[PDB]
């Protein structure tokens, strides 16, 4: 079983709560804050012991986050922690995101070329991927070496390949095949 | 509402649901774009139910919308369904469009209670010798043909149905159930050519299709007799193999997750077999006689699901390998088949006397055979010698040349008479036929003929 | 005989082949390596956004 | 590491989100989390006996077999096809 | 050796580069461990659809779980590593299909191991499909001779009929399927010859056997040794089978033989258990019976109709069919085991070789008495249907018969008949391998045997006296064996004929 | 870069390594503070893989250090290896000194293509009269000597090891995978003394050694055998027990977490026999001529592994307990053993008809026991009593002493050609020795010393 | 035939030596999906000599 099969109700969970109660940037700040939190070095330890209840890790987690964590986000940690779940807080707030975006009509698109392209380009590319998606694009453009030319688009699962590097490839394939 | 489907391994399919718009058990669902309908078998919880897809696996993804229909599988029923050949789902599959349907209803129901069972022990001629003599069928009763691979089950119920469904002025259904596709083509050209067809109601789910077809084509074929049945129709009932039904629940029970039982079986067979079996019964509003044959999984009588069939059955009629291997044909074996009509009071004294004369003759010389392939014949008493001569003669008297097996046996094919069956037996055990030698009563109808073959 | 020599034959050929097409991907990537600059991406990216 | 319990849906965790002692408020009274087989698993009945009948909506009855650390296992003693989650 | 041809053909995949973009579906591998790898982000993929891999690795989509995709890889898997895009081609499985594939040697996906060159086949087809309905079916009335008189006789095989071929190691279940194949070289029928499981050097005997017989040119061999991928090995016999359904479609018959079902079937269960898929029987998966099932359905005859439609009216008034010949191994015999079970309850009928007889020096080892075909004499000429009439059932009664009356003092005229006339046709049985006969030689033994002329004959001479009979009939008589062989008819004047030519035979040689 | 130990269980180790460093499959990894070696096997995910331990794994911890070869296990090969002995890792353990190696070779290959086999029917006379009659060996082939625990397989072979070095005159390899460790030092002394060890390259993993080393030796011995084929030469391949190579795998499979299939097998069995198995072939460069001995677990010959094993053979030979129970050594069984060189285009009729003679006397033999124990031989027909006084006669006449036995009893070793074997059963089927006692043909070699000793 | 094969191979070796740079060439002008002549035959005779 994934992380991802076994964090879903827990994510799920949490977002249909934030979403009712209109609290999503609350609990992306709090998740994104247990998550951070429960990945520390000392508190993955304490998480770890054998001797304390899940009570007792619950209320340490939640002492530590505190201001951070409203009546509602301390009483997840509690249930994270009596179905002694709380190795997967890291996996827990990224689920929450993608339900946030898919709900907010958002995409986060990954953008690589072999050296920098103009503010121009990158609108240019912006409202054809949100023309053909009918979503909110985000660019997070960069550059790669590796590429002879040209550039990448990567909208999540789906992959938009125009380089240099993609064509070669295509011909040393045709070639030997 | 609609779901989504989020899982897909083999023939199984998992599809999620909102919470407050779950599909309900055996519930009835649609694929988007793809043409493939999907039997939810259990809620899983958090609303995702697990199916069993009705069609081929291969075209379908993860994500594909799908429609709750809000009811369990639907088929046509009624007079519109005689002379047409349908899938599990009801479709045609016969180039002749679309049935005339006025009714549907669905394929999952409750047995028949305890207080609308039937009582009837009406005699059936067959015009078989042996099933005549030692397994006597009734009208509105349960037979099944027992017998491994290769012993005769398609041919002894095609001579069945040319010996009763022909002369049978009600409806019949022939349910078809992972047979070789050949036979059902064979089957339906002969129901043609005999104008027999506007009688029967045809349905076929053959090998080459999907676990879930050959797990539920088996329910459509009975629900098209019990609309017959519920009208006040007598209706003949045949099933070509009821094993490939247990066989689908095999194939898909650990997919489903659940554990194995003995010799792998799933661990609902006796309850799965049972709901099944109850429904295939004659009540008192209407009359259903049934004919099923049954796969002996490599001739072991004592596998789990042979064995928790005979419970269900009135008569049980046994094919034997080492009878076929013999050349003797039909391969019945007198001794392990039975009938519940096998009573004086049921049938007469003298038939009775006639079956159990030839079963004691037959066991005695089961002990006798081993002994004479080391030591010898000569060495037997006088009583002995020549009862051994009888019960090789008995056993040669009970094959006949059937009108379908013109094509394997070269010979015309002979109908004989319940009268005729008993003459010709108390003849033998008589001994008024003890000068005529063994090979005269291999394949010869009634005894005349084998008093004639005696001179060739 | 006459068969197997054809067989060996074209065998030959699709081996200096495989070479021949090696060296020819190699080469092509060494081309586009110095021929390739700023005056190019802005005839790609553009040419990519169209399609 | 381990597989998810039948407790671990979200319909339950959302609740336990709102009151975080949700369940023992009422220790007579259960939902049904999931329905296979003739099989019914409930989360709640904290004070079911082992061979108690439970009952159902429609006149429906069941015997509690599996008092498990998270939730109940039932067998039904008639039709379960009736019966779903929640 | 030819120069500028070489520079030509590469232009013409140079010229031809798909230099345009495309929009595809992506993931990333996971792991990889037994030929399995497991992605994560193949959103699309739908069942059994191929994957990309670098390097020109492909693989297939098995496991389509919510969180992860278990693909399987179609030939090495050691050189993929964690970190690897995987991407996502929107075809399922194809093969090359055609006549170009005849005298080839192939892998399981069709690509040529002969080093004869490349197949210019016009057409590819999808390796895992439905077989035809039954409105779409016709009944099987016509022959297929193997050209051994035991099987031939007793136990007949049709077109579009399916016969498995069982018994245990070395014992000529090899030898029945390569025979029955060098026999269509002249029948019209096409070929194709699977291999599962076996060492290379094995499958290029029997490719060394087809061409010194003149039968490779007629003959696909697909081939997937025991050094190849399971996944390979378990595909093998549907893309043979999609080879053999091109000629059956397009109003021709196909032969074809599936070496052993039973190393398919192992290789199917390593897939399964590596996938961690719950084990059955004998920790073999839920459906196998379904991995056989599926297979065999397609070999079929199907009708006018059918051929007129698939052809869109190009060939009319013409039948097609594609007959099957799997072969299945036991362990000492014994047939109880769950693949053999499931195999037996499949097929058309069954043909089982037998070690005690095969040690005895009945060569071709067919146990007459289980042993049977369910299409029967509609699966014969004429002249073969009418002298072999109620054979096998006699030889099954000789045998039981020979055992009763072992060691009993002296019986009757009708048992001494019956014994003495069981023993000439066990004798006349035999045959040797590479050693075919035509309906007309088959008839006359046949013939000689049934009429009662072999009385007069010592067991030990039945050999001599079947192969003087047959070079004196092809020397005295050629006419009327070119008469039988037109289309195995039968009437009084070729009765009387073969019994004035078996008279002046014996009463003068 | 390297790595830390994260998990040890027995024989196998998870290694982590950084994500942009993973080292690939078969890939050799050495720990930094005792320079034991690990083979990976697998790669789990998240920079982990799983590794087989090549040595001892007691006294290793979590945390230690691992380093990545870049490379598989690489082995030296050529003229060098030739009168030296090594372990699974090409390390010298003679106490010789330092490999004069030129080059290396991965233990890991893919087997030679379709289009690269060899043809080759050419007769190798082995000097052994059964081996000689029912299963003619040939040059550039595979043979297999199937039998239980003490039935004669070590001594069989090494008198086929002294017969076949007779007319050859290239190099051998031998690979020691999982058998004794004396045995091992007897052949190395035996071969010293006698000058022929500058002609075989020797290579053990024998019974005392952890699973890693079991797994591995029969990769690193072919991988010497496959470099001398490769510079065009025929050279012999012996294998101790290929069955070792399998069941070590069987030993580690459930600590790769690999599902067991039928009596505790790993699931890759048939896989990886056929990996091995293919590689031991001759091509059109060279030919390797290869005797392999296969272990049948408690006399079942239907056990997974032997039932595996004879379809990548050219030549079987079964030995059998019964048959040793008796005397008679080689304990060869005439009816079980066989050949693809016995057939009448490869050996000629004479032989052909010979061997075929023995096997229809003793398989007639066979079937008469159950009746001569009961009833005694006196019972039998005339003809069955003559067929069974010749039965005795051949299976006495198949035994032979050998020159690698003469320790165990006294007597000296004889050599039979393939002329006097045909001439002796060819003799004894026509009756041309009906008057000599049944004894005079236990142990004499040629047909003529049976005429000797009948004269005692 | 093999005499044959291996004195006639020679004659189309130095053949395909002289068509890499054409190959080359031709094929990065597909990739690069406009005409490189003026960047590619200075890249030919520099790179060839390596092959
Ligand atoms: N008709 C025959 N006459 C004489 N010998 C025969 C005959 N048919 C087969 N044999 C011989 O018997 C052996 C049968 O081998 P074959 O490969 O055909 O059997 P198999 O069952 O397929 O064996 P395997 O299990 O290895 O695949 C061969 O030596 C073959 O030459
Ligand atoms: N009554 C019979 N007359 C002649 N042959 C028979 C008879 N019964 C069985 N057989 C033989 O067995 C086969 C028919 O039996 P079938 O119905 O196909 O058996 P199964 O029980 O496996 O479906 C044919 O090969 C046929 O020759
Ligand atoms: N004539 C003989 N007398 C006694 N033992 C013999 C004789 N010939 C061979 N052997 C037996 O041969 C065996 C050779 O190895 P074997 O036990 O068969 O194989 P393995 O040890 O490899 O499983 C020895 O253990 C030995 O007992
Ligand atoms: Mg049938
Ligand atoms: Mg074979
Ligand atoms: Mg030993």
């Amino acid at each position: 079983a994934e992380l991802t099969t076994l964090a879903r109700p827990y994510a799920k969970a949490a977002f249909e709560y934030a979403q009712a109660h209109q609290q999503l940037a609350d609990w992306s700040a709090a998740l994104g804050v247990l998550a951070a939190v429960s990945q520390d070095d000392t508190v993955r330890q304490l998480l770890k012991e054998p001797q304390l209840t899940s009570s007792a890790k619950a209320q340490s987690l939640i002492d530590v986050c505190g201001d951070k964590l409203n009546a509602p986000a301390q009483n997840f940690v509690r249930t994270v922690a009596e179905n002694k779940r709380l190795e997967l807080l890291p996996t827990i707030a990224e689920m929450y995101e993608q339900l946030k975006a898919e709900q907010e009509k958002s995409v986060e698109v990954e953008v690589t070329s072999a050296f920098t392209l103009s503010k121009e380009q990158q609108d240019k590319l912006a409202k054809a991927l949100s023309a053909r998606l009918s979503r909110e694009v985000r660019l997070h453009a960069s550059e790669d070496a590796s590429l002879i030319g040209g550039v990448i688009i990567r909208a999540g699962d789906l992959v938009i390949d125009g380089s240099v590097r993609g064509k070669l490839a295509k011909l040393a394939e045709a070639l030997k095949s | 509402s609609s779901g989504r489907i989020v899982q897909i391994i083999g023939a199984v399919i998992d599809v999620e649901f909102p919470r407050d718009a779950v599909p309900s058990i055996y519930e009835a669902l649609k694929v988007q774009g793809v043409e493939t309908t999907l039997e939810v078998q259990q809620q899983l919880g958090d609303g995702v139910v697990r199916s069993i897809a009705m069609g081929s696996t291969e075209g379908l993804k993860r994500g594909l919308n799908v429609d709750s229909t809000g009811a369990a599988i639907s088929v046509p029923v009624g007079k519109a369904t005689l002379g047409r050949i349908m899938d599990v789902l009801g479709n045609p599959i016969d180039e002749a469009g679309p049935i005339g349907e006025e009714e549907r209803w669905g394929i999952h129901r409750e047995a028949p209670s305890y207080a609308d069972q039937a009582g009837g022990n009406e005699l059936l001629e067959t015009g078989i010798k042996v099933i005549d003599l030692v397994c006597p069928f009734a009208k509105g009763g349960k037979v099944g043909l027992f017998g491994g691979a290769g012993v005769g089950k398609t041919v002894n119920m095609m001579e069945l149905i040319r010996n009763i469904a022909i002369e049978h002025s009600g409806y019949s259904v022939f349910a078809g159930v992972g047979e070789r596709t050949r036979e059902g083509n064979d089957f339906y050209h002969e129901m043609k050519d005999s104008n027999v067809l506007d009688k029967v109601a045809l349905v076929y789910g053959q090998m080459n299709e999907p676990p879930g077809n050959r797990l539920r084509v088996a329910l459509t074929g009975l629900t098209m007799a019990e609309k017959f049945r519920d009208e006040g129709r007598d209706v003949l009932l045949f099933i070509d193999n009821i094993y490939r039904y247990t066989l689908a629940g095999t194939e898909v029970s650990a997919l489903l997750g659940r554990m194995p039982s003995a010799v792998g079986y799933q661990p609902t067979l006796a309850e799965e077999m049972g709901v099944l079996q109850e429904r295939i019964t004659s009540t008192k509003k209407g009359s259903i006689t049934s004919i099923q044959a049954v796969y002996v999984p490599a001739d072991d009588l004592t596998d789990p699901s042979p064995a928790t069939t005979f419970a269900h059955l009135d008569a049980t009629v046994v094919l034997s390998r080492d009878i076929a291997s013999l050349g003797i044909y039909p391969a019945v074996d007198p001794l392990d088949s039975t009938s519940r009509q096998l009573d004086p009071l049921v049938i007469g004294q003298d038939h009775y006397d006639t079956a159990r004369g030839v079963q004691y003759v037959l066991q005695r010389y089961k002990e006798l055979k081993d002994i004479i392939a080391i030591l010898g014949m000569d060495e037997l008493s006088e009583a002995d010698k020549l009862l051994v001569a009888r019960a090789r003669k008995i056993q040669r008297f009970l094959s006949q040349p059937f009108f379908v097996a013109e094509v394997f046996t070269g010979s015309p094919g002979k109908y004989v008479s319940l009268k005729d069956t008993i003459a010709g037996f108390k003849g033998i055990l008589n001994g008024d036929y003890d000068h005529l030698p063994e090979q005269a009563f291999y394949m010869v109808g009634g005894i005349e003929e084998a008093v004639e073959k005696a001179k060739k | 005989a006459q068969a197997e020599i054809e067989q060996e034959l074209n065998s030959v050929k699709d081996a200096l082949r495989a070479q021949v097409g090696a060296l020819a991907v190699t080469g092509a990537e060494k081309i586009l390596g110095a021929s390739i600059d700023a005056n190019a991406h802005e005839q790609l990216v553009s040419k990519l956004a169209a399609e | 590491m381990q597989q998810l319990n039948p407790s671990e849906i979200s319909e339950i965790i959302k609740g336990r989100i709102e009151k975080l002692d949700v369940a023992s408020q009422a220790r007579n009274e259960g939902t049904i989390v999931s329905v296979s087989d003739g099989i019914v698993r409930i989360y709640g009945l904290a004070d079911v006996m082992y061979g108690e009948m439970i009952e159902f909506p429609g006149g429906v009855y069941g015997m509690a077999l599996n008092l498990e650390q998270d939730s109940v296992g039932a067998v039904v003693l008639g039709e379960y096809q009736g019966l779903a989650e929640g | 050796l030819n120069p500028s041809e070489i520079s030509e053909i590469i232009k013409g995949r140079i010229e031809k580069l798909d230099v345009a973009s495309q929009a595809r579906n992506e993931g990333t591998i996971v792991s990889v461990s037994d030929g399995i790898v497991r992605i994560y982000g193949l959103a699309d993929v739908m069942y059994g659809e191929m994957i990309e891999f670098p390097g020109g690795v492909y693989g297939m989509a098995l496991n389509l779980e919510q969180d992860s995709v278990g693909a399987v890889v179609l030939g090495e898997y050691q050189g993929l590593a964690e970190g690897m895009n995987a991407k996502c081609t929107g075809r399922i499985l194809e093969v090359p299909v055609g006549p170009e594939l005849l005298g080839r040697v192939v892998d399981a996906l069709g690509n040529p191991i002969d080093g004869k060159g490349p197949i210019d086949a016009k057409a590819t087809d999808a390796v895992e499909k439905v077989a035809p309905g039954v409105i779409w079916r016709k009944s099987v009335d016509q022959p297929v001779q193997t050209g051994y008189k035991s099987v031939d006789a007793m136990i007949p095989v049709g077109r579009g009929q399916r016969e498995l071929i069982i018994g245990d190691r070395q014992i000529g279940k090899t030898a029945l399927a390569v025979d029955a194949i060098i026999n269509q070289k002249d029948s019209g029928i096409k070929c194709v010859y699977v291999a599962i499981g076996q060492k290379q050097s094995t499958i290029a005997n029997v490719v060394r056997k087809l061409e010194e017989n003149g039968a490779l040119a007629n003959t696909i061999v697909v081939a997937a040794s025991a050094s190849e991928s399971a996944a390979l090995q378990y595909l093998a016999p549907y893309s043979g089978c999609t080879m053999g359904e091109y000629f059956r479609d397009r109003g021709e018959d196909a032969l074809i033989v599936y070496d052993d079902l039973s190393k398919q079937a192992v290789a199917y269960r390593q897939i399964s258990l590596l996938l961690r898929r719950p084990p059955g029987r004998e920790a073999y998966p839920g459906d196998v019976f379904y991995l056989h099932s599926r297979l065999l359905e397609r070999a079929s005859r199907v009708s006018e109709e059918y051929v007129e439609k698939f052809t869109n009216g190009a060939v009319t008034g013409k039948t097609g069919s594609l007959t099957a010949l799997p072969i299945i191994e036991t362990q000492a015999g014994d047939v109880s085991a769950f693949v053999p079970t499931n195999v037996i309850s499949i097929t058309d009928g069954q043909i089982f070789l037998e070690s005690a007889m095969f040690n005895s020096g009945i060569r071709p080892a067919v146990n007459a008495g289980i042993s049977v075909s369910r299409v029967g004499g509609a699966a014969q000429t004429k002249i073969i249907k009418k002298l072999s009439g109620g054979i096998r059932t006699a030889l099954a009664q000789y045998r039981e018969l020979a055992a009763f009356a072992q060691f009993a003092s002296d019986l009757d005229e009708a048992t001494r008949k019956q014994l003495e006339h069981g023993q000439r046709v066990t004798e006349l049985m035999k045959q040797k391998q590479y050693a075919p006969m035509s309906i007309a030689e088959m008839s006359l033994s046949l013939y000689a045997a049934e009429r009662g002329f072999l009385q007069d004959v010592e067991i030990a001479k039945v050999g001599s006296f079947e192969q003087a009979l047959i070079s004196y009939f092809q020397r005295e008589h050629a006419a009327l064996l070119a008469k039988i062989n037109e289309k195995g008819d039968f009437n009084d004047e070729i009765d009387a004929g073969i019994k004035a030519g078996i008279e002046k035979f014996k009463a003068t040689q």
